[PDB]
RNA sequence: AUUCCGGUUGAUCCUGCCGGAGGCCACUGCUAUGGGGGUCCGACUAAGCCAUGCGAGUCAAGGGGGCGUCCCUUCUGGGACGCCACCGGCGGACGGCUCAGUAACACGUCGGUAACCUACCCUCGGGAGGGGGAUAACCCCGGGAAACUGGGGCUAAUCCCCCAUAGGCCUGGGGUACUGGAAGGUCCCCAGGCCGAAAGGGAGCCGUAAGGCUCCGCCCGAGGAUGGGCCGGCGGCCGAUUAGGUAGUUGGUGGGGUAACGGCCCACCAAGCCGAAGAUCGGUACGGGCCGUGAGAGCGGGAGCCCGGAGAUGGACACUGAGACACGGGUCCAGGCCCUACGGGGCGCAGCAGGCGCGAAACCUCCGCAAUGCGGGAAACCGCGACGGGGGGACCCCCAGUGCCGUGCCUCUGGCACGGCUUUUCCGGAGUGUAAAAAGCUCCGGGAAUAAGGGCUGGGCAAGGCCGGUGGCAGCCGCCGCGGUAAUACCGGCGGCCCGAGUGGUGGCCACUAUUAUUGGGCCUAAAGCGGCCGUAGCCGGGCCCGUAAGUCCCUGGCGAAAUCCCACGGCUCAACCGUGGG
């Protein structure tokens, strides 16, 4: 990148979080912009061809999305550059299944079967909140993508919060608050892939961030940051987990 | 030389069925591609215009060998998704 | 720096002409019916690893030492080299002689399926011999336990027939 | 294998250096049957000069035309259908190549931006109202040796320009809704200004028409994502036969400029800033992940694969664009070279091949977009010397061959004579394999047939006290030493030893070497204690009690990419190689 951005991406430096054979070939899929980083996501065509099988090419997997054979959270994708990333749904309704996106406990990306009464709904943690124009309150989530709110429920809603979304019609049905006693998930770092229960809640001067203190089912307790705890139930788990 | 079938499986999305097997044969070459497809079709009760084989491999001091074969429903589909070099090597249509 | 680069996988004398040396080289040579002295040097170089992988596990502790203590003893016993009670102590005692008495060629011959060393490497060269319903054309394989009991004539080969002349032949011995 | 052996004397024990014996890299003599795998092959001298071909396009669902084929009525025409260029859109700033410059915030690592930009993509909230204009293509006439280029006629758009509204930016006065560790930020209300959007466009069905219904699209705002810019602490070369250096130099106040902070640049006010803990100047060099070697502590290297930087004959400078001061785009100077009708006009392979030159030193002017990816397109698709496939090569690593058996004879290791057997390898066929081929793999027919060299032979150091030549000559010799007419050492024969598809010669680095010494060396007589003493920085510093918690030790959060290294298991016949896990 002298000169401008780069569009390639060679094979020995992909990310890490992907399943993929690193010296079969020269050449990876260089992802999009889109919803989520390039740490917790993996792009479509890797996931039509590579985990699930139903394309032996990259020419036919072309072919299956062209058709608007895959929707992700609701909504028909056709990109094969398109992100895949932490808690979205992936569905397949002319073969009828649906698969939860989940990182491993060496931190890869898997696909967790459900139900189809639970693929409807999607948890979102809130990662930042403004105002905007009209003196309405807007809400960012973890995944890039936004909602209004008025300012008459502007206490109901603060940062790492986690909002249960219905889609694809986006309405909001739920909110869990982060506190003690919370249901949590680990998303990233040594202690990832583990669940527990929210125990206490510490910070620091200058910028530092925070860290909370978790007890998983055996009794034992391990600490991670405030950002890494994604909030999944009140004292139980609203979705499915393994 | 005798067949086995290991796997028969359905892709609903593509639209055909993916046949992966086995050939026993001591004492004999590798089977050609019109036998294969001969025996196939017969085991299988399959119209035999709409099935494609895509490999017979062997193997170093091995007495059988594996093959992968496919088998569309409809010929139009067929036409659409496979490359022409492939039904070209088996004889399904004619080269320019 | 520099990208990898293959290294060879057995080593060479410190000092070529050393009497004693060539004397216990020469025997093993003869005895054993190999090729040249590296095929000798490559089952060396073998017994050595195993030998300096138990040097380092009696000084360690840990809990990755101890799986890999278990893994050295599993795999050691798996070949057919130890009884499979020993210890790691017992890996020490090795010798030689052990590492050369589990090639394809010694074992071919032991077996009976040849009258003489060289006759079993070219039984074993020529296609003649199968392990576990595959043939094997390298005489150097190293033949595990498990798979000992199913070593047998091809069964394309000519001598998988009790009335062939050369056959009866080893029969005869 | 945490190692020794030869050399100073008539003989001895030391110090000390030289040589032998091991690994890896480059060149090279002689000699070569086979297969597999891999990140190997004009890097060292010349970042020298280059003929020819190729290495970047794509969209007919943005727009008017030309040509052709059919159908209806056709005087006309209207249709469908397919080609071709032009206008218009997106891309050409990535990918590929080389290592000249550079001792520097270039690079590694941890942090920061509340001091910043971002076309393509994602989510939510809104908008698409009214006018105008030219021009290529096409027709007429051309100019010039060519490179190029003139005038007149007519036409369209998702082309260009206005007007409105939304919107953006600056400053002054109030209010306290948001995030955050903390507001020169966001939000609301007044007030003065400046700038200032858009394509309801295209395709298909139901439409008698009216008009829907999908598909792809245009503009504004808030946030994200992606790709970057800028800043800080810490870390890693040699020289004192280089000791003082700096004057926009170091800081302050007021401005300009920038996407943004800043002596980045100005105007004024001061005298600061760096340095024997090595400044300044000179030498050499792209940095790292890593690689070679060694019991380790260490010592040496940093071409090939990945991540960062820089360059496009040398030196300066601009246009377009989201992004360039742009390798296959522009301008000037210097320096080469090419074509002219002599008036002028052009070109720099450090892209793939190929050529010349320089040297000790390095390949085909090949096939394909089938795989992996990228750009374009609604899609089917199209292009790509990237990448994939082969060709030449004692590049690296792994697995094999050059026969085997029985009975006799022999100088009994080996050689010969009889009788038998097998076909990896070799010759000829069928299948499978491949984009197409070639290799490879499974079968069939023939037949021991088609396949061994290089160095050494007095000691070190394994191997002849044999024969013939030469006669201090010729020659050998890493070192010690042989050769003077009875040579185990030179030249040749016959034997023998080592390694073996290889084996020797030259140069480099590590080991040998405790001959660089922290671990771990020496200084009376062998190299080595200043002629003597006083003392500044630095290093080293007596006993007890109380406090602290900087060093130090233990536990736990966030990091130190992938490849490379070690182990088990699994896939290629096993392996080399490749995958899933643990370190
Ligand atoms: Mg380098
Ligand atoms: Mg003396
Ligand atoms: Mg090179
Ligand atoms: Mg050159
Ligand atoms: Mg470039
Ligand atoms: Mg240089
Ligand atoms: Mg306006
Ligand atoms: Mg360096
Ligand atoms: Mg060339
Ligand atoms: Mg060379
Ligand atoms: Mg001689
Ligand atoms: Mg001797
Ligand atoms: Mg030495
Ligand atoms: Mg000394
Ligand atoms: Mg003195
Ligand atoms: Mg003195
Ligand atoms: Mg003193
Ligand atoms: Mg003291
Ligand atoms: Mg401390
Ligand atoms: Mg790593
Ligand atoms: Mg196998
Ligand atoms: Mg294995
Ligand atoms: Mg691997």
């Amino acid at each position: 990148a002298r000169k401008g951005p780069k569009r390639h991406l060679k094979r020995l430096a992909a990310p890490t979080s992907w399943y993929i054979e690193r010296k079969a070939y020269k050449w990876a899929v260089r992802p999009r912009p889109g919803p989520h980083n390039m740490r917790t996501s993996i792009p479509l065509l890797y996931i039509v061809r590579d985990y699930l099988g139903y394309a032996k090419t990259a020419r036919e997997a072309r072919k299956i999305l062209n058709e608007g054979k895959f929707l992700v959270d609701g909504r028909v994708r056709k990109d094969y550059k398109f992100p895949v990333g932490i808690m979205d749904v992936v569905s397949i309704p002319e073969t009828g299944e649906h698969y939860r996106v989940l990182p491993n406990r060496i931190g890869k990306l898997i696909l967790h079967p459900i139900s189809e009464e639970e693929a409807n709904i999607k948890p979102l943690r809130i990662r930042n909140k403004r105002m905007v124009k009209g003196a309405k309150i807007q809400l960012n989530f973890h995944d890039g993508t936004n909602h209004l709110i008025p300012l008459s429920e502007k206490d109901n809603y603060f940062t790492s919060y986690t909002v249960l979304m219905k889609v694809p019609e986006r309405e909001i049905l739920e909110v869990l608050p982060f506190e003690k006693g919370a249901y949590v998930f680990v998303t990233q770092g040594k202690n990832v892939a583990r669940k527990g229960r929210i125990v206490e809640i510490k910070k620091f001067p200058m910028g530092w961030p925070d860290v909370v203190t978790i007890e998983d089912e055996e009794g034992e307790l391990f600490d991670t940051l405030k950002e890494y705890a994604f909030v999944v139930g009140r004292d139980k788990p609203r979705i499915s987990l393994p | 030389m005798e067949i086995k079938i290991t796997e028969v499986k359905e892709n609903k999305l593509i639209g055909r069925k993916e046949i992966y097997f086995e050939i026993y044969h001591p004492g004999e070459p590798t089977p050609s591609r019109k036998d294969v497809k001969g025996k196939l079709v017969a085991m299988l009760d399959l119209n035999p215009e709409t099935t494609v084989i895509q490999y017979i491999r062997s193997y170093f001091g091995s007495y059988k060998s594996k093959g992968y074969a496919k088998y569309y429903y409809d010929k139009d589909r067929m036409l659409y998704i496979e490359p022409e070099y492939i039904l070209i090597r088996d004889g399904i249509i004619e080269k320019k | 720096g520099d990208p990898k680069r293959q290294r060879k996988k057995y080593e060479t004398p410190p000092h070529p002409w050393i009497k004693e040396r060539l004397d216990r080289e020469r025997v093993l040579m003869d005895k054993y019916e190999l090729k040249n002295k590296k095929e000798l040097w490559k089952h060396e170089t073998q017994l050595k690893n195993f030998r300096r992988r138990a040097r380092r596990l009696l000084a360690a502790r840990g809990k990755q030492a101890e799986i890999e203590r278990e893994q050295l003893l599993a795999r050691l016993k798996r070949l057919g080299l130890l009884p499979e009670d020993a210890v790691l102590d017992d890996v020490l005692s090795l010798t030689i002689e052990d590492i050369l008495e589990r090639r394809l060629q010694t074992i071919v011959y032991k077996k009976g399926l040849a009258r003489t060393m060289r006759q079993a490497r070219q039984l074993i060269v020529h296609g003649h011999i199968e392990v576990n319903g595959q043939i094997i054309r390298s005489p150097s394989y190293l033949v595990l336990k498990e798979e000992e009991d199913t070593i047998t004539y091809a069964r394309t080969s000519p001598f998988a027939n009790p009335q062939h002349p050369e056959r009866m032949m080893i029969e005869k011995a």
